[PDB]
């Protein structure tokens, strides 16, 4: 589901895509992501919840 | 009631592939693998 197709200001979610997993998925894992920048360059990044 | 009769109805109206199915070996019956198919036309006869 995403916001910012239908909504974004709204922040209501509604749903873009389907993928064809048969398998359940009873595990998630957050992936670390690092951004490649000199001191000068490096900025501020939003927080994301869960 | 003497409800009224029904007139002037207003009807409003892709080709999904089974060969993957019917293709290579079948998994098991404890191996079994589902297919899913969504807003595809779909031939019952010619299975």
């Amino acid at each position: 589901f995403s916001s910012r197709y239908v909504d974004l200001y709204g922040g209501n979610m509604f749903q873009f895509a389907t993928l064809p997993v048969y398998d359940t998925i009873k595990y998630y894992s957050i992936i670390p992501h690092s951004i490649r920048s000199i001191q000068s360059d490096r900025k501020a990044w939003a927080a994301f919840y869960v | 009631s003497f409800e009224a009769k029904p007139s002037g109805s207003v009807v409003e109206q892709v080709e999904c592939d089974f060969s993957p199915l019917l293709s290579g070996t079948p998994p098991q019956v404890y191996n079994f693998k589902r297919l899913v198919f969504t807003n595809c036309n779909y031939n019952l006869t010619k299975l």
